[PDB]
């Protein structure tokens, strides 16, 4: 069940931006960062807590 | 009598004007709320990307 | 003229037990010959002097 | 010096224990204005405005009671902080005649 | 500390008799502060101040 | 009660006329009692005087 509740809220995986069970739900990437256009930007590091 | 008058007058007003200075430089540019505006606005493109 | 009113102010000052060192009277007459308030100057001394005491 | 300063605003009012910091913060401003007096020291010279003041007044025994007491101040212990407390007391005399208005009244303005 | 008993009694009939309005405790609240060092002037202004001011606020 | 105000108000005003003033009765009537409400002569003086140098410069 943890398996098909988590699968199905991120909707495959296709979903990096919270889990959600909607069908509906417009697949949008956060807008550019604020200080991207002073620092540029470097690849996104995630963790584990 | 007035060369002591005189010399207290010149003191408070030097005295007077550091504390109006420094209060209306606190409210003009404040750092800390600058901060919490720009944090708030990194959560803002995090929320439209979550709905 | 400096080194002999300097000389004769020291001494003035000595009898009045006043303290007051070489470097005050030789800047005391340059700023009297350029022109200086006597009661500005004054006053600028008797302060300067109370500080001192206060923060020693 | 601020614990002492403090307990004076408090006890003055005879109420407020942080009520009297508008009182606190002024007394502290008043005393970092740096005054000069018109003469330090020589216990004789406020000793004598004393007993002028109180001739002046119409307390002529009081007068002669206080040289007493002022002798008498000396042997139960030495001050070296006199010519300040006998100032102190000095701008606080009043005279026995009359009442200074209604400052009971005056509030109201 | 028996020293400081004695010098207060004189004291109080000086400024009984020469009014000047002040008990026991503020009495010894000035002498602390003379002994620290304050201008004169500063004492007697700041008690005259209190004063006039405490009595409206009362009232 | 009422002849009581006015005669006190007529003693006072001949005694005004003769250190003479531009004044008119009514506000030396206020004065009476404002002096009657407490209130230092000195302040008192020093607004009455003020009023009188703000009549003058306006007209």
């Amino acid at each position: 069940d943890k398996f098909e509740k988590e699968t199905r809220g991120s909707l495959f995986g296709a979903l990096v931006h919270s889990r959600t069970n909607d069908m509906d739900i417009k697949l949008d990437m956060p807008p550019v960062p604020e200080n991207a256009d002073l620092s540029g930007l470097a690849i996104k590091v995630p963790q584990s807590i | 009598d007035i060369v002591n008058l005189q010399v207290e007058m010149i003191k408070q007003f030097h005295i007077q004007s550091s504390e109006i200075q420094m209060l209306l430089e606190r409210y003009s540019l404040n750092e800390s709320l600058v901060s919490e505006i720009e944090k708030l606005r990194e959560e803002n493109k995090r929320l439209r990307a979550n709905f | 003229a400096v080194r002999e009113t300097m000389d004769v102010l020291l001494e003035i000052s000595r009898l009045l037990n006043t303290g007051l060192d070489m470097e005050t009277l030789s800047i005391c007459v340059r700023l009297c010959e350029q022109g200086i308030n006597p009661e500005a100057l004054s006053s600028v001394i008797k302060e300067l002097r109370r500080a001192s005491d206060t923060l020693k | 010096p601020n614990v002492l300063l403090q307990n004076l605003c408090c006890r003055i009012l005879g109420k407020g224990e942080a009520d009297v910091a508008q009182q606190f913060q002024y007394a502290v401003r008043v005393i970092g204005s740096n005054f000069a007096p018109t003469v330090e020291r020589d216990e004789f010279l406020v000793t004598e405005k004393i007993k002028k003041e109180f001739v002046r007044q119409r307390r002529e025994a009081d007068g002669a009671l206080f040289s007493e007491l002022h002798r008498k101040l000396q042997s139960q212990g030495v001050l070296k902080n006199r010519w300040s407390i006998l100032y102190l007391l000095l701008s606080l005399s009043e005279d026995p005649r009359k009442q200074p208005n209604k400052t009971s009244s005056f509030a109201a303005l």
